[PDB]
């Protein structure tokens, strides 16, 4: 139980929050919105005709 | 803020480390209960602290102090609300606690499972204050599985008898429909609004919120005992007097009527979920007032009482009226725990007699135990300036000019009527007249326990509703402007029920026989409802369990489908095959009918 | 210590205390008892235990990911670089939602600090929560229990070409 | 994953060259220094899994199984060392190396990046079970409890390789890394309707499926009690676990497939908890309980969304300890009274009262008190399928009723009341069985502090 | 018909047994003593009445009107004493009414906390062993062929020997342990 | 144990059912097996079908807790006749007068429920009036949406 | 005159309104006399069983075995598949499972063309 509860960052759960806590700051600070509506930007992507 | 926080959680930390004392024990314990009691003591001072805190500045907090499981966009994490109704709420079930458990160790003396009781209660303690200071719905959830498997408990105590058993599982099963009630609620609130938080959902204010509604409306109805799912609470008096009068009077009923409480800012727009809830707190009341109303064993009729309250505390919810519902949870809370105490005390002078049909005398016998009893029974029934007075005369008020139901607020005043009419026959029949108990008068109530307790619930009974209703900061517009007939109507309603069961009283002692009607067969046998539903539908289910699941279905007919048909395929086709007599000319005459086959009609040579 | 600007709260105004009435307060009386017993003890406690803390001082550090190419420029069927680019997508998706996390955490406590008047004073973390929600829905909800770069891929792919045919059907 | 196969394989030289008694003190100390170096399976990221070579990878959902399984092994090799006192050395050697065994098949069928190699080592475990069933039992009916359980997998398991096989002349490859990039839509079609059949039955007949379950009450009441524990807490997740890995393949076909099954679960465990309320036999009534929950979790996967999925993975976990537990506290009431009946050795309360607390424990735990592992699986299941449809829950509530309607049934029938008269041999509690129960409670109990080690893969 | 010594329910017991019934629930329906010493009075006379009937079957008719009139107003909830069945204290002590034989099993230390309770407890025991056999051989040749008739048990007939079947009787626990 | 005292098929030759009777440890009268319809029971009597609450209590049972002697025959449903279960006492009121009592309790107390609700009560006053716009900044409107403008007089 | 009880499968007839109780005939009282004969035969042999000094263990009742053993492993032996058998398999086999998958499929298919034609509210829900 001392093993399992000092567990180096399991899964990187702290570190998703504390890489977040960056990222939110960079996108306040320059009016950015939050998170976009795409994953990928639309720009690299094709479509086919329709 | 470095003091209400800390003074909290060491409330928390204080209540549960006794546990902590008896599960690390190796001698037997010296005073176990006593070291309980004192603890409980404690705690109540340093939860009385932040209450006047609360009271002067107005101080509300939020510990979310241990991070426990964040779940992609949900986190669950340890967080503790203190609010207007947890700083009301805690002191009160404390002192409430203390007495109940002064009054233990002087009633529950000479059983040797003592320790193992107090434990007991203290668990249920530590689950309801677990429940009560939750902020999201799992901590909630957490509480009240708690408080429920400590009531299963607490009420198979005695377990070698079968009543409590029984009881015990049929709490059981009632609680475990208001937990499918609360369940959807939690369902539609994590789907919905991607939250178990209660600022979130408070926060979002849904609008077709008709689900959630009904689901904890559902699980009010299972923990709060209201119609439908009532007869758990009259039959979980089986258990020990303590426990009847912690758990099932003051503090664990009351848990269902506290979760509609705390969600007010939902139920306030909704008028659906308000009308439904009321007719169903109506329901509760009147059912139970008949039910009350001839009835002989005296927990049976306390049970019937305070269900009845919860219900009338049910129709003030109902009318978007949750402070002063809140008002009478605590006034109720202190009057019907002394009651329950006072009952306890006559029963144990009695040689364990739980029957009002022989009792009496007990005027000058008990005067202590009459007094008590006398000004718990005033209160109950609303005379002025008393606790009662301060709760349930405002509510029947803000009933009374609104824009409510007409027929709900007419059973709730027969209701009412029926209080006071039930209250006085306790009066006459358990403390008046001429004795009927056995001849050997063992009589005594001088142990400073009993006394103890008795006097610092009276003091409550007494003092605690014109204390905390002058104390409590203002959150609706009281309602003032009423006209004469309606002022009055309460005080007249029960000077009329009291003039009634008076003359009920006295039709009483005549030489007169009649026999019995069926309006009294029916308030006398709890409306037919335990006789036919514990009776048909447990039939019903265990039918379909034997006669339907397990031997026709799941022991002969999935048991013929697949596996009996290819054994017995294989069996004869494997008869079929070897049964052949060994003669040399059979077996060649079959390799030509094979070449012949094989030529013609298969065109193997092709 | 935290960061007050991904973290913010409002200006704290503490009205002074003026009463009216002779009676003392219980309040103050135990202010100075907790400040007396219980807060200089602690605070000597923690100093000594910072003053010990200061002799060995050591740093640990944030991981810092350089950027791959995502999946948009990944041959079909090369697992060496749909590999880089799915961890990536997972790294993201793991930064995204304690994003909304971030978001969601603002919101209660704007709701839990402006006390009973929480409905006006606590539109804007309403409309950030709504916005990134709406992000966060349009990117990453239906995907399945097996998702993957190229699924969402597939669902932004099927997003554009509805926008195109409403815009097309409007114009 | 060498590491941990070598010390198993090991184990038999040190079962094999011990002394005259000595062979349970030897086992049990080694299994439990193997059980302590099991957590270096920790190491897992947020984005990748744990790969250690061409043949060998743990992810996040292998790892809390592997653990439970070599934490079990010890404690299988504590129970089961009363009722073999009286047995011969050399019989007494076999049982503990066919333990050993097994064991070593399921550390094996966890790891295994191929899907081949994972299905030769998941019939591999069918042979020691079979073997310790119709051997080591006690009535006679364990030898029909021998065929059952066997030719019932079988029959779900040859198809499934035919399938597997095709997909090795199809993609090229079975490894499930490879598997994870290079998947295909899988359009509708008979073929591909036979090919989901083909893969999933096997899977279906060992969690069990209800209608598809009768193997399980007859292999669970003859077995002794090491294999009710290694049929009750590892062997119905390997169904679970093939499930989760199969799964990822079968898209989107499953959408339109799934219905049936899901309606057989969703009325079977319905069915097993109303036998449950009526069954006379301690040992029948767990194994329906046991088909009750795995009906559960085949709803969870089968409705594959992350939610399902993390409270598959719990509950899994918790109803294996959970039913382990069970299973020693019928094995124990068995040894006193020397016989299985419910209604025989009544009020045990008043004669043992630290097993009447530890039933009343393992009884908290079976209906999912929270905050318990078992109560945060049931509840994110019962989350993900409220998102599947809006009815459910109905099916899911009165469920829940059941449960707590039979397994305090449970309690009540076997600790409370007025004890029997003709029975006079009710010994106290040995310190080997106590120890037996704690050791299967305090970690079901610490699990709940830190859950998310067995919250899947997708934490 | 169900007795422990008997086959039957004669005449006499079931009129007796209807009377004593039927007074406990009329002492149910009123409240007060002197109103049910009353109707106690007034049912005597309805019960002396019929007394001296020599008409065998006109008693049976009797006691089936009475049984008939009993069940028409009989009181919903009957007082029940405490310790009867189905009052609120019946078999409320049988988790504390522990087997003596659990003696048998307790530790060599804590049997040396009761010295001489466990000297009478083994002297005890050496006198249920040494008349064991003597009590089950009086059995044997007491009871008729065929098995016995009755479950009435016969007495010691003789000098110094124990009745049979007395041992779980006699150490049984007592009604408050 | 033996194997000729098992249970086994329906008898159906008098002297079968003779010696089911004896293994049964009752008379060959009272001897009443389950009807042979197939539904699984075999030779299994059928009891009277009664709760054990039904039982004399103050007889000297040898199982006092469910009120079952030794030997004798059980109920193939004894497991659901127990005292923690259903019960089958005779009750002081008919099984079909208490249904329909309760049953018309409860519609009529839900039939005026409706009507009650059809026709409420209320106090003679009009709406209660709320100053700026009906508190519409109050109630969560936008600021830039300017509100339609609600006076409300002195009367 | 008075309301004479109506028997009930849940509510049984109360032993002393019995008039088969009050038959005096010879051939009832024969049957009590057996009937008592066997259970007192029973009694003794449990209580001679019983109070035994050497015996240390579970006195053996023949009902419980016969009773445990009729209720689960002689119920297929005793089974012919005919006209009711087969109806109430039938009945209560596949017909909660048509029923409920039937619901469940139109609940689903409703659910879903409310998803695509976008009226159904998703505007928080991104947990599923
Ligand atoms: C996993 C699959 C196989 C399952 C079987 C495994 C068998 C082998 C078992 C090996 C050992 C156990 C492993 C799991 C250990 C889980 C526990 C653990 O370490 O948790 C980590 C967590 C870690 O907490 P954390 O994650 O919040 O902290 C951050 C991490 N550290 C610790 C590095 C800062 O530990 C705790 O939470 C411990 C908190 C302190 C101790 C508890 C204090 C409160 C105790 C109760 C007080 C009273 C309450 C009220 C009681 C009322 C009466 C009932
Ligand atoms: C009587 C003797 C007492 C101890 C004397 C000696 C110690 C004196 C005091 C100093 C203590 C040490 C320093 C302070 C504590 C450590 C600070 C810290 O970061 O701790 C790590 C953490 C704080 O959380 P955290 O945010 O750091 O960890 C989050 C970790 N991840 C990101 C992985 C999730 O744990 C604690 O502080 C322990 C909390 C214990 C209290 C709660 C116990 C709960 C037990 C029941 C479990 C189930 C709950 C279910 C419900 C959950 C909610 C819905
Ligand atoms: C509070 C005010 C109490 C005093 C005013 C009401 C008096 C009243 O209700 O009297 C009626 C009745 C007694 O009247 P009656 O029964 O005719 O006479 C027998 C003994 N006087 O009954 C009483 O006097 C008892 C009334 C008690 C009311 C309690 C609740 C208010
Ligand atoms: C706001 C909405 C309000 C809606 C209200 C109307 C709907 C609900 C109506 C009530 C439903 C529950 C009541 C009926 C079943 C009660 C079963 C039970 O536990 O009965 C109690 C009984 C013991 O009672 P008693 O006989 O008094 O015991 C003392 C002995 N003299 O116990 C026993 O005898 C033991 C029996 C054990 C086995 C019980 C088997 C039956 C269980 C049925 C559960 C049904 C749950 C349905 C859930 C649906 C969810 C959608
Ligand atoms: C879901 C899966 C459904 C099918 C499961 C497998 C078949 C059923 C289970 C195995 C057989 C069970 C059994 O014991 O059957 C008994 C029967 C007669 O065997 P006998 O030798 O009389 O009995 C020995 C006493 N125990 O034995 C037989 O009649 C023998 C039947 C053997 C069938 C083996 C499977 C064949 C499958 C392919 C058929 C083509």
């Amino acid at each position: 139980s001392t093993f399992v509860a000092y567990l180096p960052d399991y899964r990187m759960q702290e570190w998703a929050r504390r890489e977040a806590e960056r990222l939110v700051k960079y996108r306040e600070a320059h009016g950015l919105p939050l998170m976009e509506s795409n994953c990928f930007d639309p720009s690299k992507i094709q479509l086919p005709e329709d | 803020m470095n003091l209400f926080s800390s003074l909290t959680l060491v409330t928390l930390i204080l209540l549960t480390m006794p546990i902590a004392a008896i599960n690390f024990n190796t001698h037997k314990f010296t005073n176990y209960p006593l070291y309980v009691k004192t603890t409980i003591s404690c705690a109540f001072i340093t939860s009385m602290i932040p209450t006047m805190m609360f009271i002067h500045t107005g101080q509300e907090m939020i510990i979310s102090n241990w991070h426990w499981l964040t779940i992609q966009t949900l986190k669950l994490s340890l967080s503790f609300k203190m609010d207007f109704f947890s700083m009301m709420f805690v002191p009160v079930a404390l002192f409430v606690t203390w007495s109940i458990m002064e009054f233990s160790m002087w009633y529950m003396h000479s059983d040797p499972n003592i320790n193992q009781f107090f434990k007991y209660l203290l668990l249920f303690l530590i689950t309801m204050l677990i429940l009560v200071t939750a902020n999201n719905l799992f901590q909630l959830f957490i509480g009240w599985e708690g408080v429920g498997i400590m009531s299963f408990l607490l009420i198979g105590w005695w377990y070698g008898r079968t009543d409590a058993n029984t009881a015990a599982l049929q709490a059981i099963l009632y609680n475990r429909i208001g937990d499918i009630g609360f369940i959807l609620a939690m369902a539609w609130f994590l789907i919905n609004l991607n939250t178990w938080d209660l600022q979130q959902i408070f926060m979002l204010n849904p609008n077709d919120s008709n689900l959630p509604l009904m689901g904890l409306i559902l699980a009010a109805t299972g923990k709060s005992a209201q119609f439908g799912l009532h007869p758990w609470l009259p039959s979980a008096m089986e258990g020990p007097t303590p426990v009847s009068a912690l758990l099932h009077s003051s503090t664990m009923v009351v848990a269902g009527i506290f979760l509609l409480i705390r969600f007010y800012p939902l139920t306030e727009n909704n008028k659906f979920g308000q009308s439904i809830m009321l007719c169903l707190g109506a329901m509760t009341t009147l059912f139970t007032a008949m039910c009350a109303l001839t009835q002989n064993d005296i927990k049976k009729i306390i049970a019937f009482s305070t269900s009845s309250q919860l219900g009338l505390m049910m129709v003030t919810i109902g009318i978007n009226q949750p402070h002063l519902a809140f008002l009478h949870i605590c006034t109720h809370a202190f009057f019907k725990a002394m009651l329950f105490m006072c009952s306890g005390s006559i029963i144990h002078s009695l040689n364990d007699e739980q029957d009002i049909r022989k009792m009496g005398g007990l005027f000058k016998a008990m005067p202590f135990t009459t007094t008590a009893l006398i000004i718990g029974s005033l209160a109950l029934t609303g005379m002025p300036f008393l606790t009662g007075f301060y709760s349930k005369d405002l509510i029947i008020e803000s009933a009374n000019t609104s824009y409510t139901n007409a027929w709900a607020l007419l059973m709730t005043l027969v209701a009412t009527s029926f209080t006071a009419i039930y209250s006085t026959r306790i009066i006459f029949f358990a403390l008046l007249g001429q004795p009927r108990f056995p001849t050997l008068i063992n009589i005594n109530e001088n142990n400073p326990f009993l006394i103890n307790s008795i006097k610092r619930l009276l003091i409550g009974s007494l003092f605690a509703g014109f204390i905390i209703s002058n104390n409590i900061p203002p959150m609706t517009i009281p309602q003032m402007t009423m006209p004469h007939y309606l002022k009055m109507t309460a005080l007249t309603v029960t000077i009329l029920g009291f003039i009634l069961a008076l003359e009920i009283s006295n039709t009483t002692h005549y030489l007169k026989f009649n026999y019995p009607s069926n309006t009294f067969k029916f308030s006398n046998l709890l409306g037919y409802y335990p006789t036919i539903m514990h009776r048909l539908t447990p039939y019903m289910n265990l039918t379909m369990s034997q006669k339907s699941a397990s031997s026709l279905l799941d022991l002969i007919w999935l048991e013929t489908i697949l596996p009996k048909t290819i054994s017995l395929a294989q069996m004869k086709m494997s008869t079929t095959i070897t049964s052949q007599k060994g003669l040399i000319k059979l077996y060649f005459l079959s390799f030509l009918i094979t070449i012949l086959i094989s030529t013609t009609l298969l065109n193997f040579h092709e | 210590s935290w960061d007050k600007d991904v973290y913010p709260e409002p200006p704290r105004r503490t009205p002074a205390p003026s009463p009216q009435t002779s009676l003392p307060n219980p309040i103050t009386y135990l202010t100075k008892a907790f400040d007396l017993l219980v807060d200089r003890p602690v605070t000597l406690v923690r100093e000594f235990i910072e003053r010990q803390h200061a002799k060995n001082k050591y740093y640990y550090y944030h991981r810092e990911f350089r950027r791959v190419p995502d999946i948009t420029e990944c041959h079909e069927k090369d697992v060496l670089c749909m590999f880089e680019a799915e961890m990536q997508w997972k790294r993201d998706y793991k930064v995204d939602q304690e994003i909304v996390n971030i978001i969601q955490e603002r919101l209660k406590a704007c709701q839990q600090r402006e006390g009973e008047s929480h409905r006006q004073n606590c539109a804007k973390e309403l409309q950030q929560f709504t916005q990134v929600v709406k992000a966060y829905q349009d990117r990453y909800h239906d995907l399945g229990a097996h998702y993957s770069a190229r699924k969402c891929l597939a669902k932004q792919k099927q997003r554009m070409l509805a926008e195109r045919k409403a815009t097309k059907e409007a114009a | 994953m060498l590491k941990y196969i070598i010390p198993t394989m090991m184990l038999m030289p040190l079962t094999w060259l011990s002394k005259n008694s000595m062979i349970w003190i030897n086992t049990t100390l080694h299994s439990l220094l193997i059980s302590l170096t099991s957590l270096l399976l920790l190491n897992q990221f947020g984005d990748n899994s744990l790969n250690f070579s061409l043949t060998f990878f743990s992810d996040s959902l292998s790892t809390p199984l592997l653990i439970l399984t070599m934490w079990l092994l010890p404690l299988m090799l504590m129970a089961s060392q009363h009722h073999l006192s009286k047995e011969n050395l050399a019989r007494k050697k076999l049982f503990i190396s066919m333990l050993i065994l097994l064991q070593l098949f399921l550390i094996m069928t966890f790891t295994a990046t191929e899907l081949i190699f994972f299905y030769i080592m998941f019939e591999a475990t069918l042979v020691p079970t079979l073997i310790i069933i119709t051997r080591w039992g006690n009535q006679t009916e364990r030898l029909n409890a021998g065929l059952y359980f066997l030719f019932y997998t079988l029959a779900g398991s040859l198809p499934l390789l035919v399938a597997l096989i095709y997909i090795q002349n199809t993609m090229g490859s079975l490894n499930f890394l490879i598997l994870q990039y290079w998947v295909q839509p899988m359009p509708n079609s008979w073929s591909n309707t036979f090919m989901w059949l083909a893969c999933m039955m096997a899977f279906m007949v060992k969690m069990p499926l209800y209608g598809l379950h009768l193997w399980l009450p007859k292999a669970h009441v003859e077995a002794p009690i090491a294999g009710s524990m290694v049929l009750a807490a590892i062997l119905l997740k390997l169904g679970g676990y093939g499930m989760m890995r199969i799964t990822l393949l079968l898209n989107p076909i499953t959408d339109f497939m799934a219905y049936p099954f899901i309606m057989l679960s969703l009325w079977g465990m319905i069915m097993t908890s109303s036998i449950c309320l009526r069954q006379t036999d301690l040992k029948s009534l767990i194994a329906y309980s046991s088909v009750s929950h795995m009906a559960l979790v085949i709803v969870a996967i089968l409705i594959q969304t992350p939610w399902s999925y993390m409270g598959a993975t719990a509950l899994m976990i918790a109803h294996g300890l959970t039913s382990s537990m069970l299973f020693c506290l019928a094995n124990s009431n068995y040894e006193r009274v020397h016989s299985r009946t419910m209604i025989l050795a009544r009020g045990l309360q008043t004669l043992l009262p630290l097993m009447a607390a530890w039933w009343l424990l393992a009884s908290l735990t079976n209906l999912a008190l929270p905050p318990s592992i078992n109560l945060i699986g049931e509840l994110f299941v019962v989350m993900s399928t409220f998102s599947w449809s809006n009815i459910t829950i109905i099916l899911m509530g009165l469920n829940m009723v059941i449960t707590a309607l039979y397994s305090l049934y449970m309690l009540i029938t076997t600790q409370r009341g007025k004890h029997t008269h003709h029975i006079n041999n009710i010994l106290p509690s040995f310190t080997r069985e106590n120890a037996l129960m704690s050791l299967h409670m305090l970690p079901l109990l610490l699990l709940s502090l830190n859950p998310k080690i067995i919250l899947g893969p997708l934490y | 018909a169900f007795l422990p010594s008997a086959a039957y329910l004669t005449h006499q017991q079931k009129v007796l047994q209807l009377y004593k019934r039927a007074l406990r629930h009329l002492e149910s329906r009123c409240v007060h003593r002197d109103k049910y010493r009353y109707f106690a009075c007034l049912l005597r006379a309805r019960f002396d009445e019929h007394k001296n009937e020599k008409d065998m079957v006109k008693a049976t008719q009797l006691l089936r009107e009475a049984e008939k009139e009993f069940w028409h107003g009989q009181h919903p909830q009957p007082y029940i004493f405490p310790e009867s069945p189905g009052g609120t204290s019946y078999e409320r002590y049988e988790c504390y009414k522990v087997p003596e034989w659990c003696l048998d099993d307790w530790h060599p230390s804590e049997k040396a906390m009761y010295p001489d309770y466990f000297a009478k407890r083994e002297q005890w025991k050496k006198l249920r062993r040494e008349s064991w056999e003597r009590e089950v051989k009086q059995l044997q040749e007491e009871t008729p062929v065929g098995g016995p008739r009755t479950e009435a048990l016969p007495p010691a007939r003789k000098q110094g020997d124990l009745p049979p079947l007395w041992w779980h009787i006699v150490t049984r626990p007592r009604e408050r342990p | 144990i033996t194997k000729d005292m098992l249970p086994g098929p329906y008898p159906k030759t008098p002297e079968e059912r003779a010696a089911a009777a004896k293994k049964y440890n009752m008379r060959v009268e009272d001897y009443e097996p389950y009807p042979d319809d197939g539904m699984g029971y075999g030779d299994y009597p059928k009891l009277p079908d009664r709760s054990q609450q039904e039982r004399d209590p103050w007889y000297d049972w040898d199982h006092p807790d469910l009120r079952l002697n030794w030997g004798e025959p059980m109920h193939w449903d004894l497991d659901m006749y127990i005292r923690n279960r259903v019960d089958t006492s005779p009750t002081p009121v008919n099984w079909n007068l208490m249904c329909k009592h309760l049953f018309g309790f409860v519609a009529f107390m839900l039939f005026m429920f409706w009507v009650g609700e059809t026709y409420p009560t209320y106090q003679p006053v009009g709406p209660k009036q709320y100053p700026y716009n009906n508190l519409y900044l109050e109630r969560g409107g936008d600021p830039n949406k300017e509100p339609e403008p609600v006076v409300h007089y002195e009367i | 005159s008075f309301p004479k009880y109506e028997p009930s499968r849940l509510a049984s007839l109360p032993t002393t309104l019995d008039p088969a109780e009050y038959d005096i005939s010879s051939e009832t009282r024969k049957a009590q006399a057996e009937r008592l004969a066997i259970r007192s035969r029973l009694k003794r042999e449990y209580q001679l069983q019983y109070n035994d000094p050497s015996r240390r263990g579970v006195v053996e009742d023949p009902a419980l075995i016969r009773w445990t053993c009729a209720r689960s492993a002689n119920v297929y032996p005793n089974f012919r598949p005919n006209t009711k058998t087969s109806l109430l398999g039938a009945l209560f086999g596949i017909g909660p499972l048509i029923f409920w998958y039937y619901v469940f499929k139109t609940d689903r298919d409703r659910k879903e063309k409310l998803i695509q034609e976008g009226k159904l509210d998703r505007t928080f829900n991104i947990s599923y």
